[PDB]
Formats: structure tokens, C-alpha cells, sequence
């Protein structure tokens, strides 16, 4: 609906297949939090491909035998493979605590409660001027909507060359 | 609704010898006005884009890294499109698609009780709010676009069949 | 009234949320057994004993596979505790038989306390009066939380102790290096 | 919150209250908004007070100011023979660094424990005097703020204006000391300090 | 809206009120029409009064410069090169940032409203009016005012300024295309005069070191 944030100027509310009424009100509330989490993950994913695809990398050693010199030498989609198994165990473990904490809030966002806020560091963001947070929620979703197309373009360019015309002769792809 | 819309002029009052306005519903006529106007605006850019590309005037200086603007100014404009790069035509087909996707999904569609498609980017649309002045202006858009629809069909009947028009087909561009 | 854990099923009638880990999870109706010396008292005492034995077995594995065996038992040297038992039995078998008869006297007394505690009503199932620090004296809401935390950690450790037996008797490695093997095998 | 707007209006009558991130309306540890707004005031005052001693302390320790006498049992003077003051913090010792840090750590401790706290009835930045509060068993002669007594007798309106020109000189020296250390690791980072700053090129944000 | 058409009664009664794009009834950024009609009024006032400031900056910067120092490095001017459009590049870059710092601060004071002394032009104030420096002068140090730093005017009657406001933007929009008859007269020029000027940086606005 239009009183919800993600409705904007060009297409708002954009729902041609009428997926918002395919379930109840709690289904749409699950759809919003999943769009918000797909957005935040892809914005970190579009930037993580753009940063590691250039050659920007941390100085030093990632582990005892794997430096950042060797991981930036590869394209990013297979740079995850040479991360140590104790390295992905540290990453996936803190995401597990992050996903468990934002689910275990006292009211679920599917039942009207809050969407996932920051876990560590746990800055409060409640009384941050609902008019300004309305515009910034739209820019979170719109930058999420664009980055989800972007990271799906980056994987499609990395395996099927010529799928996107702007990334054909790109050496990171 | 065909009495209450623009397009009615002084030589032919309501020109409909096949009565195709009242053939369908008002959504069928609203599709027809949205298709006359879209064919008008494409053919008006088509008649202009044929004449200023047959006049030889062009942008400076390189369209692609390999294709110059001046190499497409020498050939006919209907054969210049074959020499536009495939990545450039994909850039054109994407922005045309994203404009057609937006105008058919902006709220209260034209086949319903809604407005005809306006400027996608940037959204201003320059329209006069005076209904006695605006009605004549969109009467001017239609029959200028009606003449441009006949004009661009004359440009492709002169570039395919040699002859077919007296004031053309002597010209190495048309 | 429906079960909390299985909301398509009716609630089992002898489970009313009085015990600690009661969310109505009895689909087979085993709490309705009342015949071959077995009832809800016997099953709750069996659950609580399976809870406490498995809880001690998990940390009893994780103590030796991290810090080694106790002094006097340094002849083990195997991280697989299903194999390290047979090296202690190979050299000092008398202490295992000391514990196994000391368990035998304790368990036969606990078997009398279960059946006399069932015929009378002066003993909760799994209750032995072993509260020497005295957590049960005050804050009955905070004491029912400890009763639920015993059951919740004990039901979890039942899977863990049964797994460490079975994936110790089949891989012959040890629990923590079965865990490192699985981490490198299923990494993505 | 009502007094934070009244403070920042007096610091700048053009820019009355500036908050892009709206950090002034948050909590941190679930206290309340009015208690963390004294945390934010304390942390801004402490950041500016440290940076403004750091800016004077930079230009003294960047030029050759090695004062006698060296206070050691073997020799080992103040290591200005590099010079380049981010290098000169590294060349102290390893064990001399814990004496500097833990002594400031008492003043960080005493500002929290003693007379009244900034996440309460406030006055942030007000260092409690060592004469009172009965926690230190020495006792010590002087206080941190007014050791010689300069200047008691100033009215409230004379000292209410003091923190407002301490906050504005504290905000500028935050920018001031960081513009030095940015050129110690990337040059061209500040445009008007090219060539002056000798590119320490290590890690300024690590003690040992 | 109606007060805009009142200015066109005073500007050119032969032509009259004239919007071909009909922007006097549109709205920008969803902020309404009455804010849009004052953004449009301030923009061509600021377009005109910059162009009149550049029209006289094109007729004396060709013919007369002050010669003294220009920098602390010698070569003590960009060495005209009487074509004024081409004198901007070699000024150098360190001087262009100082120009772009004051105009960034001067236009920051305009949309401020003078620290809140005047209202905003989209919400009420007269569009050509620059807010005075009276609240900066009251606090930091004596700075001169932007419009009339000495107090020559405020001797006028009130009916004379609106006959000079209408003279200002009428002189403004002629100098908008008047100054665009000079830098457009240097790249495939197109005019009857011939001869004024020739050069080819053509626009926009900095040169060899950036991006
Ligand atoms: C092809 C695009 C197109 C479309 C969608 C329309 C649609 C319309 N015209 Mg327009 N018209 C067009 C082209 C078009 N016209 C051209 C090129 C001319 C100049 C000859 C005109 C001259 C004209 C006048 C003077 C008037 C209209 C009017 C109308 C409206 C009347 C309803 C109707 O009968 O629909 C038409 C139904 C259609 C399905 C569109 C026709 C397409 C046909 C069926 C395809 C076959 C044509 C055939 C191949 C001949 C073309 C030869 C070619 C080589 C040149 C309707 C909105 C009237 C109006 O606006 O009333 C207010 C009106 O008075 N038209
Ligand atoms: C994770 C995917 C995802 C999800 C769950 C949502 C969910 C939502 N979107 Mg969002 N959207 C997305 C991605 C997603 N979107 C992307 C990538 C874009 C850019 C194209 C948009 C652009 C967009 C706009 C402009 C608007 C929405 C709106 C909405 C709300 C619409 C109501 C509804 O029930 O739709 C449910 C949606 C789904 C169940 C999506 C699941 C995926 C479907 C089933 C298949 C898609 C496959 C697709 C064809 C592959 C294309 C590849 C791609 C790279 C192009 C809902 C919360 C509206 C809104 O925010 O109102 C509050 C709104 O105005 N979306
Ligand atoms: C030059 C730039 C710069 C900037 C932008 C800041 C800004 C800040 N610093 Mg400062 N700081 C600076 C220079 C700077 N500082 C320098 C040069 C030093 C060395 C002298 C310090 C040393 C310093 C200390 C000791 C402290 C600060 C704190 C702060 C924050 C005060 C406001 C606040 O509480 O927000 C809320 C805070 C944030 C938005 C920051 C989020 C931090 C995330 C969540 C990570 C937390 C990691 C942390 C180590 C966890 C420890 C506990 C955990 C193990 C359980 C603010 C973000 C204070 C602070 O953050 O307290 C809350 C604080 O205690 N700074
Ligand atoms: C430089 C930035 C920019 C971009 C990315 C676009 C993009 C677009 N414009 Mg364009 N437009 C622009 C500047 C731009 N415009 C300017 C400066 C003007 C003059 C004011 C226009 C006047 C204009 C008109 C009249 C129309 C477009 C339309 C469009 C859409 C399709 C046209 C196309 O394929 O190209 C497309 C989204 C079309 C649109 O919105 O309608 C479907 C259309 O009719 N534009
Ligand atoms: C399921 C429980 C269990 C079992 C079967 C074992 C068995 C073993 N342990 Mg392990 N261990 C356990 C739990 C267990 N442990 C716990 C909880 C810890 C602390 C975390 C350890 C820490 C540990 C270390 C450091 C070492 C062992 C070692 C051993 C082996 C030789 C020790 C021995 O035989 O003692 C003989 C038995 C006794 C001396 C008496 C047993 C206890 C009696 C029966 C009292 C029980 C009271 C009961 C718990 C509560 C009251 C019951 C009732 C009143 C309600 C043997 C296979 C050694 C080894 O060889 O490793 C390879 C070794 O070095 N254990
Ligand atoms: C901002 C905090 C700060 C820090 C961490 C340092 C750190 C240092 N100072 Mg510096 N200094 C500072 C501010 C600071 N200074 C200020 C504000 C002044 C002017 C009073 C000086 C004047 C100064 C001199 C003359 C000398 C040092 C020296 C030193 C170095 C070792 C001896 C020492 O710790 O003296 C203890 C610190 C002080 C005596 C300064 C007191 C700082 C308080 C806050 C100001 C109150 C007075 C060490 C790197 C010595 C050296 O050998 O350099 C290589 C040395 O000879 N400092
Ligand atoms: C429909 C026809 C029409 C009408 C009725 C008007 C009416 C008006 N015009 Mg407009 N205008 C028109 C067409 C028209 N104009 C055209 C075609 C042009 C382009 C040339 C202009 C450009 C124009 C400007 C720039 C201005 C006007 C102004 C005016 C108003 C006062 C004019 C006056 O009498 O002051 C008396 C006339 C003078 C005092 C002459 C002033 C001469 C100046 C100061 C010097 C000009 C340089 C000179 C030509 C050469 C100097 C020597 C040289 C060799 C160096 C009046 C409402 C003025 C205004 O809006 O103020 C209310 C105003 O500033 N007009
Ligand atoms: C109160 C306050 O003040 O704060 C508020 C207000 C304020 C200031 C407004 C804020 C803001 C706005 C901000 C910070 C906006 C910044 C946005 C940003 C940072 C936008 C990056 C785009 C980069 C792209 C698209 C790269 C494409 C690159 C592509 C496609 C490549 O091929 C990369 C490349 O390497 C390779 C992979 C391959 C090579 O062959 C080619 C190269 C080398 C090129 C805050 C901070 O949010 C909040
Ligand atoms: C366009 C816009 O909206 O902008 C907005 C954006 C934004 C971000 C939202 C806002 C904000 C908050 C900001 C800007 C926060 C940044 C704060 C900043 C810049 C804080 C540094 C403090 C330095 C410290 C603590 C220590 C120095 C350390 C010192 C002095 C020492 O320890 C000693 C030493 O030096 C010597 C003395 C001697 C040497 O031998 C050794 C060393 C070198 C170690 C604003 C205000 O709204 C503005
Ligand atoms: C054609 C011609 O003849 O001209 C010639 C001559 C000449 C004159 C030399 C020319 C020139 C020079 C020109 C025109 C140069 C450009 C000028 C221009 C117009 C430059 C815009 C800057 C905008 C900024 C920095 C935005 C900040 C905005 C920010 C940071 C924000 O939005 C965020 C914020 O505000 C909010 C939204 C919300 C708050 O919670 C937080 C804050 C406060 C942080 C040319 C072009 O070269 C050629
Ligand atoms: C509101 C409206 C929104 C409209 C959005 C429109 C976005 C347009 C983005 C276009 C970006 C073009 O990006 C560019 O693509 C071209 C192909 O055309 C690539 O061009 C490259 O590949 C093509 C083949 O595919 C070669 O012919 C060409 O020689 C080579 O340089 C460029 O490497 C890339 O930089």
C-alpha cells in the first residue's frame, strides 16, 4: 500500500501481480522484512564485488597462510573459496547470533513489531524524527532494489559473458 | 467520448468512415488515442531524425570507441541503424523498455479513466492548465503527428522502391 | 484443547503443564501407560535420569578430549572416548568396577525410592533432596526456572551423549575432531 | 535536550542546532534520552579537551623542546631524536607507556566515581576535586582544575560563557590534531599542510 | 502567481506575459506551485545578475587588468591574452578554489536567510533580496554588506524600487543572452560581428588537473 514506505514516485505502489493480497497482513509484513534484508545484503554484496574487484584489499595476513594479496588477485566469486574454513566459521557464527537476536524481539515484525535493527553496536534509532526516517527508509529500499539487480548482474556477467552490455570487457568479471 | 476529445479539426470534423471509435468501449477508444499519440510522437521524432540525418549535421565526434558519428552521417539514416554497435542499440532498447514499463505502470492507466503517457525523465510535462489553450495545443500535436506518420512512410517508400514520390527519389539520402 | 508442540493434536490428558518441560509433546500417548510397572511417574523419573546421565556424559567427553585424562589415567592418549575406555579397562579395571558397583548400590536404592515414592506421595520424580547449596529455598519462580533449565539442558544433552557414543563408535576419532571433520567437509 | 539546543545556539547564532544523524535523540545502554545526552556532552567535551592539549603538545614536541632533566635511572632521555612526534611516542619505551595510560586512567576513573556524574544531574566536563569525595587516601595538595585557585570569584555568567568557547575551541582542535595525523599517513589529505608533516606512515591508532 | 503576471504588465506590454513551457503552474519536487513560482523568480534573477556581472566582466577584463602580483611565485599575471574566456584556466587552481569557497559561502548565506533574520524566498521573502550581514557583523568582526556596503541607497521612495526591479530583470535577461553572444562567438561563432574574439576552451569550467 501507499502509506507504507517503499511506495515512491515513479511506480508506487508497484504490485502488478497483486502479491500483497496473496496472503494476509502478516504475509506482507514478512515480505517487507525480506525485501529489507535482501536489500541490505545485496548493498553489501554489490560493494564487496566493486571493492574487491578493483584491488582494494586490507594490508597484511588474513590467516597464518592466506594473505589478502592472494585473495585480491582472484575474482571475488571464487575469492570466498580460498578463505579458511575457520574464517567462514567465524563469519557464519556471528550472522547466526545476528539472525537469532533480531528474530527474538518481543513482538515479531510479522505481527506488527520492529524490523531488524542493529545488534552490535546496538545504537537506538527509535525517536529519530519519523518524517526523516520515512524518507530514509525509502532510500534504503530503493538502494536495496537497485543493488539486488546489481549483484544479480555481477554474477550473471561473471559466468555468462555479454549478459549485461556494460560489463563485457571488464577484467573483474 | 469521441466528441469530447481532441483531434477534431476544421477540414474533416470527426473523420471516422469505419466508425472504429464506437466499435469498442471507451477503453478501446482510450487505447486508440494512446496509440495515435504514441505513433505520433515516434513519427515526429522519426521525420525530424530522418531530415537532420539526411542534411549531414551530426554530433562530434565518436559514437563508440570504433564507430564515429561521421561514418553514419555519410550513409542513409535507414542504413545508419545497421552500423550502430550492438551495445549501443541495447542501451537504446533498455531505456525505451524502461519508459514503456513506467508509463503503463504509473497509476490510473490510460485505458481506465487516466491520463495519457507523459515525460518519463525528467517528470515536469510542460502542460498548460488553461483548457481552452491546452485543447488546441494537443489538437496541434495530433495532426502534426498525423502528417509525420504519412511522412515517415513516404521516407521508407522512397528508400525501398525507387520513385513513389515526386519531390523525393532524386536525392542520395532518401 | 490442543497441544502446544503439535497444534493439530489434542492435548494429552495427563500432561497439564505442571512438570517443567511440559508443552504437551506426547503424540504416541505414552503418558497414558499404567500397566507393566510403568506410569507417568516412572517415565518422568526415567527422563530425568536420562537427562542427568547424558549431561554428565557430554562434559565427561569434553573434559578428556580437551584437557586429557585425569592423572593416574594418562595411559589413554586417544581422543575417541569409546576406545579410551578400553585402555583404562586394560590397565586399571578395578576403579571402573568400583564405580559400577557403587552405581549398582545407588541405583538399586533409587529404584526403591522411585517405587515407594510412587505408591506414596512424598517424593517428586527425580527428586533426591540433593540441594546442598539450597537453590530451592526461595524464589519459587526462580526455582521453577531451574527445574525447566535442568530439563531443557538435559533433553538437549540426550541427543549429544547418544551422538557422541554413536559417532565415536563409528568414526573412532572423538567428538571434537568429528566436529572439525564435518566443518571442512560441508564448508561452502 | 532542551538545554542542549540552548547551548548550541550560544556557540553559533547562525547554526543554531546542527544534527544530521540526529544522534542527540538516541539512548545507548537503555538509560533514557536525557542521560545519554549527558554522555554525548561529556564525550564531546573530553574529545575536544584532549585534542586541544594534543595540538599544543604537538607543536611543542614537533620542534626541539627536550627539557632537562631526564628522569630515569640509567640515562634514556625524552626521545625527541627522531623527531616527528608520532614517531616519538613509539620511541619512549614499552613500559613507560603503561605509566602514562594508567595515570590518565585514574583521572578517567575519578571523573566517574566521585561527586556527581554526567549521566545524572549533570554538569559534564566538571572534574571533581581531589580534596573532597573521601576516596583517595594520600591526600594530595592540589586539584586538577584549580590548583592555584585561578580564578574563584568569577560569576556564573562569566563561567557559563567559558564552556561555550571551550566547546568551540575544542571542536576546532579535534579537526586540528587530526589534520596533522592525516598527513602523517596520507599526503594531500589536508591541502594547506603539504610538505610540513613528515609522514609517520605507521599506525597512529595503536599504542604498542 | 498573479504577482508574476503583474511584473509582465510592467516589463513589456507589447509582448506581454509569456510562458511557452507553462512553468508558472507546475510544481517542482512536490513542494507546491507557490514555492515553484518563487524558485523560478529567484533563479532568473540570479541568472541575470550574474550575467550582468559577467557582461561588465567581459568588456574590461579584455582591455584593462591590474598588474601587481597575482601570486607568490612570480610570472605576475595570466598575461592577457585579451580574450577573457581563456584567462580563467591559468589563474591557477589554487585561486579558483578560493573563489569557489566564498561563492559557496555567499550563496549559503542567501538560502540561510541571514541566520533566520529574513524568511525564505519559497516561503515569503522578496526574491531578489539578499539577507544582510547584520547578524554576522554583530558577533565576529566588521564585514561589509553584500548589496550596498556603504549605505548609499535607502534614500529612495518605495514606488521607485519596483520600477527598478522591473528594470533589473529586463536588463538581466538581455545580458543572459548578451554574454552568451560572446562565448558562443568562439566555437563555430555565428553573428554579424565578427570581429570581437576567438578561443576554444568552450565551457565547463575547470581544466587540466581534475578527475
Ligand atoms: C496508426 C495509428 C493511428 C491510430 C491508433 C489512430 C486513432 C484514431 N484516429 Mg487517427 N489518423 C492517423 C493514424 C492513427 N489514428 C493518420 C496517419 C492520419 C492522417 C491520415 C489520421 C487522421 C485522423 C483524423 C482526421 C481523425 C483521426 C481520428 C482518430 C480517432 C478515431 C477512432 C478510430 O477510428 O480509430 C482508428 C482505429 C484504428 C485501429 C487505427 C487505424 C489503423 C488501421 C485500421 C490500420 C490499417 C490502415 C491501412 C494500412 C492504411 C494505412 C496506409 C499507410 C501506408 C499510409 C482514433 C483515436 C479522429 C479523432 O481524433 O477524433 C477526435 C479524427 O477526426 N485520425
Ligand atoms: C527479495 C525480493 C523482493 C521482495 C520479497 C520484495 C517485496 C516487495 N516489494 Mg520489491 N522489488 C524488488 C525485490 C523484492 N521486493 C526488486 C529487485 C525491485 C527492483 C525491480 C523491486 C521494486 C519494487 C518497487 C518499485 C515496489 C516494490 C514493492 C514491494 C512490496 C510489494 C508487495 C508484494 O507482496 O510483492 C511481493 C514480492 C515478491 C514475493 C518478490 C519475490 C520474487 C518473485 C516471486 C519472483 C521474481 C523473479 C524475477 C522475475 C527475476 C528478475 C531478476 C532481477 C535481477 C531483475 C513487497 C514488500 C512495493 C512497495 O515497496 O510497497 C510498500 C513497491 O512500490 N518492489
Ligand atoms: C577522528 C574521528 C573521531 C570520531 C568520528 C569519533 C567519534 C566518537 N568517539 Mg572518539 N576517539 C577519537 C576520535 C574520533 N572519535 C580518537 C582520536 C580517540 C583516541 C584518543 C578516540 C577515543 C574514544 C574513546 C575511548 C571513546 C570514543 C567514543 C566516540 C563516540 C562518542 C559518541 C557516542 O557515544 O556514540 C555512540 C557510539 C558509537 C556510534 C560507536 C559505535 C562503536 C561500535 C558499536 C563498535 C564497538 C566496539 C567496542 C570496542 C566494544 C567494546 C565493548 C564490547 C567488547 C562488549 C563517537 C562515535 C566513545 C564511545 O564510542 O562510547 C560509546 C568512547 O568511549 N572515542
Ligand atoms: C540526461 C538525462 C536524461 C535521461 C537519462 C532521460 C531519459 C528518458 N527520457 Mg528524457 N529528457 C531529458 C533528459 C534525460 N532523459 C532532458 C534534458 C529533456 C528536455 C527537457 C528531456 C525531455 C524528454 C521528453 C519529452 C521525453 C523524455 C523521455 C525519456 C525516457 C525515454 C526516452 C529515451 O529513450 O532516451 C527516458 C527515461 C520520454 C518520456 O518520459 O515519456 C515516455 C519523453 O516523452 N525526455
Ligand atoms: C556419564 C558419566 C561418566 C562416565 C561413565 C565417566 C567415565 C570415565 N571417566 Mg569421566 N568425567 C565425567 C563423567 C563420566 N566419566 C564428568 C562429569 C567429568 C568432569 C567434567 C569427567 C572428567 C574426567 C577426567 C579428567 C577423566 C575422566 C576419566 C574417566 C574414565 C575412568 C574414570 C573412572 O573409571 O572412575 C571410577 C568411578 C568413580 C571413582 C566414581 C564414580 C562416581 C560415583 C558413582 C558417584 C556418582 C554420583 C552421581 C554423579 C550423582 C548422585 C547419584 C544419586 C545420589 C542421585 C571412565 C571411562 C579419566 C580417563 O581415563 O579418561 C580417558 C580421566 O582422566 N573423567
Ligand atoms: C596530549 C597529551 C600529551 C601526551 C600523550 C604527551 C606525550 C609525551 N610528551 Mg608531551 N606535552 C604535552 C602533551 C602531551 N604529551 C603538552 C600539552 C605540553 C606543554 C605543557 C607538552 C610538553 C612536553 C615537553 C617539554 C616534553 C614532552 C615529552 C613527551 C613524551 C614523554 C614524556 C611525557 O610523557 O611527559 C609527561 C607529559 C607532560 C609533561 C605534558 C603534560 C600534559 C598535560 C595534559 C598538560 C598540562 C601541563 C611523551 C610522548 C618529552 C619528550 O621527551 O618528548 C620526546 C618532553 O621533553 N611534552
Ligand atoms: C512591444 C514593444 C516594447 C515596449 C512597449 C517596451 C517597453 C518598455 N521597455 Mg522594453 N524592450 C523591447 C520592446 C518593448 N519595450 C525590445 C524590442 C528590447 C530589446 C532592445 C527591449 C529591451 C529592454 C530593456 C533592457 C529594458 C526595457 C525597458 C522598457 C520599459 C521602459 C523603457 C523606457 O521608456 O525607458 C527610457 C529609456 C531609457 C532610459 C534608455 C536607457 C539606455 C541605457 C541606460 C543605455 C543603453 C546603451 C545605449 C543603447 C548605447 C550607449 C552608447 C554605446 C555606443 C556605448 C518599457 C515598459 C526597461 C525596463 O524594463 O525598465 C522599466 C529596461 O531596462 N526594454
Ligand atoms: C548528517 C550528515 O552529514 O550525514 C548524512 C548526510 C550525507 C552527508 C548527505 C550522507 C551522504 C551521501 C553519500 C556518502 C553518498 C556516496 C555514494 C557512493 C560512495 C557512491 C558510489 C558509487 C560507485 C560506483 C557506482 C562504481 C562503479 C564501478 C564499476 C562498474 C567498475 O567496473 C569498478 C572498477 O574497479 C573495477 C571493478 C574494474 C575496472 O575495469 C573498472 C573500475 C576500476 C572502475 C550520509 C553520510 O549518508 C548521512
Ligand atoms: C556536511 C556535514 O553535515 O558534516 C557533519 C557530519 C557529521 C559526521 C554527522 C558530524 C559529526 C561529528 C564529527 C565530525 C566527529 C570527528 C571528531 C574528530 C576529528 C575527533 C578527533 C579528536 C582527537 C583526539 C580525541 C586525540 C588526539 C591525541 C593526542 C593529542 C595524543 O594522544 C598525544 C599526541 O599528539 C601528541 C600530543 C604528542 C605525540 O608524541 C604523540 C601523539 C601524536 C599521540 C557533524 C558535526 O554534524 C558535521
Ligand atoms: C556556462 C557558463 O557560462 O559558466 C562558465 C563560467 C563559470 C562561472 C566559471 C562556470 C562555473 C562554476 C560553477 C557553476 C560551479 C558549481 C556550482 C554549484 C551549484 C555547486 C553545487 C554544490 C552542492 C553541494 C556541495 C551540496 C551539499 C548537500 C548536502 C551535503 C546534503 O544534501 C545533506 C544535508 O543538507 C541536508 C539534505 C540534510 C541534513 O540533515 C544534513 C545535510 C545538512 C548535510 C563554468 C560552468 O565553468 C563555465
Ligand atoms: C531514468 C532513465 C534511466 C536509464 C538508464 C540507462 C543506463 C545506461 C548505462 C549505459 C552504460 C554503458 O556501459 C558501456 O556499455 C558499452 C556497450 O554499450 C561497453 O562497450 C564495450 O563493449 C561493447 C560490446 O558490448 C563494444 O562494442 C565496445 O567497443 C566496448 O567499449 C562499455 O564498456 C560500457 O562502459
Amino acid at each position: 500500500l501507499s502509506s507504507l514506505p517503499g511506495s515512491t514516485a515513479p511506480v508506487g505502489p508497484f504490485d502488478p501481480l497483486n502479491l500483497a493480497d496473496s496472503g494476509s497482513e502478516e504475509t506482507l509484513a514478512w515480505f517487507r522484512a525480506s525485501e529489507l534484508k535482501h536489500g541490505r545484503v545485496a548493498m553489501l554484496a554489490t560493494t564487496g564485488y566493486l571493492v574487491q574487484g578493483a584491488g582494494i584489499h586490507f594490508p597484511g595476513m588474513l590467516s597464518s597462510d592466506v594473505s589478502f594479496e592472494s585473495l585480491s588477485a582472484m575474482k571475488p566469486l571464487e575469492a570466498w573459496d580460498a578463505v579458511p574454513d575457520a574464517g567462514k566459521a567465524q563469519i557464519l557464527g556471528t550472522i547466526f547470533i545476528a539472525e537469532m537476536i533480531t528474530e527474538s524481539k518481543p513482538v515479531h515484525y510479522t505481527k506488527g513489531g520492529p524490523m531488524p535493527t542493529m545488534v552490535f553496536p546496538a545504537i537506538d534509532f527509535s525517536g529519530v524524527d519519523a518524517a526523516t526516517l520515512k524518507r530514509k527508509q525509502d532510500s534504503e529500499l530503493n538502494n536495496g532494489r537497485l543493488a539486488m539487480i546489481a549483484i544479480m548482474s555481477f554474477i550473471s556477467a561473471a559466468n555468462i559473458p555479454g549478459s549485461v552490455p556494460a560489463l563485457t570487457n571488464n577484467p573483474a568479471f | 467520448k469521441v466528441d469530447e476529445m481532441p483531434g477534431a479539426t476544421a477540414p474533416l470534423g470527426k473523420f471516422d468512415p469505419l466508425n472504429l471509435a464506437t466499435l469498442g468501449s471507451e477503453s478501446t477508444l482510450a487505447w486508440f488515442r494512446a496509440a495515435e499519440l504514441k505513433h505520433s510522437r515516434v513519427a515526429m521524432l522519426a521525420t525530424t531524425g530522418y531530415l537532420v540525418q539526411a542534411a549531414g549535421i551530426h554530433f562530434p565526434g565518436m559514437l563508440s570507441s570504433d564507430v564515429s558519428f561521421e561514418s553514419l552521417s555519410a550513409m542513409k539514416p535507414l542504413d545508419a541503424w545497421d552500423a550502430v554497435p550492438e551495445g549501443g542499440k541495447n542501451q537504446i532498447y533498455f531505456t525505451i523498455f524502461l519508459a514503456e514499463f513506467i508509463t503503463e505502470c504509473k497509476g490510473t492507466h490510460y485505458t481506465k479513466g487516466g491520463p495519457l503517457p507523459t515525460i518519463v525523465f525528467p517528470p515536469i510535462d510542460f502542460s498548460t492548465v488553461n483548457p481552452e489553450q491546452l485543447k488546441t495545443r494537443q489538437n496541434r500535436e495530433l495532426n502534426n503527428g498525423r502528417l509525420a506518420m504519412i511522412a515517415i512512410m513516404s521516407f521508407v517508400a522512397a528508400a525501398n522502391i525507387p520513385g513513389s514520390v515526386p519531390a523525393l527519389a532524386g536525392n542520395p539520402m532518401f | 484443547e490442543k497441544s502446544q508442540s503439535l497444534p493439530f493434536m489434542n492435548r494429552p490428558p495427563l500432561l497439564d503443564g505442571s512438570m517443567a518441560g511440559d508443552v504437551g509433546f506426547d503424540p504416541l500417548g505414552l503418558s497414558n501407560i499404567d500397566d507393566v510397572g510403568i506410569d507417568l511417574y516412572w517415565l518422568r523419573e526415567a527422563e530425568i535420569k536420562h537427562c542427568r546421565v547424558a549431561m554428565l556424559a557430554v562434559v565427561g567427553i569434553l573434559q578428556v578430549e580437551i584437557f586429557g585424562p585425569a592423572p593416574g589415567c594418562e595411559m589413554a592418549t586417544d581422543k575417541c572416548q569409546m576406545d579410551a575406555f578400553w585402555q583404562i579397562w586394560g590397565a586399571h579395571p578395578q576403579y571402573i568396577a568400583f564405580g559400577l558397583i557403587m552405581i549398582m548400590m545407588i541405583e538399586m536404592i533409587s529404584g526403591i525410592a522411585t517405587t515407594q515414592g510412587r505408591e506414596s506421595g512424598e517424593r517428586a520424580p527425580g527428586d533426591f533432596g540433593l540441594d546442598p547449596l539450597g537453590y530451592g529455598k526461595g524464589d519459587a519462580a526462580g526455582y521453577a526456572r531451574l527445574q525447566a533449565q535442568e530439563i531443557a539442558n538435559g533433553r538437549l544433552a540426550m541427543f549429544a551423549a547418544a551422538g557422541e557414543i554413536m559417532q565415536g563408535c563409528t568414526t573412532h576419532q572423538g567428538a571434537l575432531e568429528n566436529l572439525m571433520t564435518a566443518l571442512r567437509d560441508n564448508s561452502f | 535536550k532542551d538545554d542542549l539546543i540552548a547551548i548550541a545556539e550560544k556557540s553559533n547564532p547562525v547554526l543554531k542546532y546542527y544534527d544530521p544523524l540526529q544522534l542527540g535523540s538516541t539512548t545507548i545502554w537503555g538509560e533514557t534520552n536525557s542521560a545519554t545526552i549527558g554522555f554525548l556532552r561529556q564525550s564531546e567535551i573530553k574529545h575536544g579537551r584532549i585534542a586541544m592539549a594534543a595540538f599544543v603538545g604537538y607543536i611543542v614536541q614537533a620542534n626541539g623542546i627536550h627539557f632537562p632533566w631526564p628522569m630515569s635511572f640509567d640515562g634514556t632521555p625524552f626521545p625527541a631524536d627522531a623527531g616527528s612526534p608520532p614517531e616519538q611516542w613509539d620511541a619512549l619505551s614499552d613500559a613507560a607507556k603503561w605509566q602514562i595510560i594508567l595515570f590518565i586512567g585514574f583521572l578517567e576513573w575519578f571523573s566517574e566515581a566521585a561527586g556527581k556524574h554526567y549521566m545524572r544531574g549533570g554538569k559534564p566536563g566538571a572534574f571533581p576535586n581531589f580534596s573532597d569525595s573521601d576516596l583517595i587516601p594520600h591526600p594530595v595538595p592540589l586539584n586538577l582544575y584549580d590548583p592555584f585557585g585561578f580564578s574563584k570569584g568569577k560569576t556564573e555568567a562569566q563561567k557559563a560563557d567559558g564552556l561555550i568557547k571551550e566547546l568551540n575551541n575544542g571542536r576546532l582542535a579535534m579537526i586540528g590534531i587530526m589534520g596533522f595525523l592525516a598527513e602523517q599517513k596520507v599526503e594531500g589529505s589536508v591541502p594547506l599542510l603539504k610538505g610540513v608533516v613528515p609522514h609517520y606512515d605507521g599506525e597512529v591508532m595503536a599504542p604498542f | 502567481k498573479a504577482e508574476l503576471e503583474a511584473i509582465a504588465k510592467k516589463a513589456n506590454p507589447t509582448l506581454g506575459y509569456y510562458d511557452p513551457l507553462s512553468l508558472a503552474d507546475k510544481d517542482f519536487w512536490g513542494k507546491g506551485n507557490d514555492a515553484t513560482i518563487a524558485f523560478l523568480r529567484q533563479s532568473e534573477i540570479k541568472h541575470g545578475r550574474i550575467a550582468m556581472f559577467a557582461f561588465v566582466g567581459y568588456i574590461v577584463q579584455s582591455n584593462f587588468v591590474f598588474p601587481w602580483a597575482q601570486t607568490l611565485a612570480g610570472a605576475p599575471h595570466p598575461s592577457a591574452d585579451l580574450s577573457p574566456e581563456a584567462q580563467w584556466d591559468a589563474i591557477p587552481l589554487g585561486a579558483k578554489w578560493q573563489i569557489f569557497a566564498v561563492i559557496s559561502a555567499l550563496e549559503l548565506w542567501d538560502e540561510c536567510g541571514g541566520g533566520g533574520v529574513l524568511p525564505h524566498y519559497t516561503k515569503g521573502r522578496k526574491p531578489g533580496q539578499y539577507p544582510p550581514f547584520t547578524l554576522f557583523r554583530d558577533n565576529v568582526h566588521f564585514v561589509l554588506d553584500l548589496y550596498d556596503p556603504f549605505g548609499f541607497n535607502k534614500n529612495m521612495s518605495e514606488e521607485t524600487k519596483e520600477r527598478r526591479l522591473v528594470s533589473e530583470l529586463n536588463n538581466g535577461r538581455l545580458a543572459m543572452l548578451g554574454i552568451f553572444g560572446f562565448l558562443c562567438a568562439d566555437t563555430i561563432p555565428g553573428s554579424v560581428p565578427l570581429l570581437n574574439d576567438i578561443a576554444i576552451p568552450y565551457s565547463g569550467q575547470v581544466m587540466q588537473p581534475f578527475e
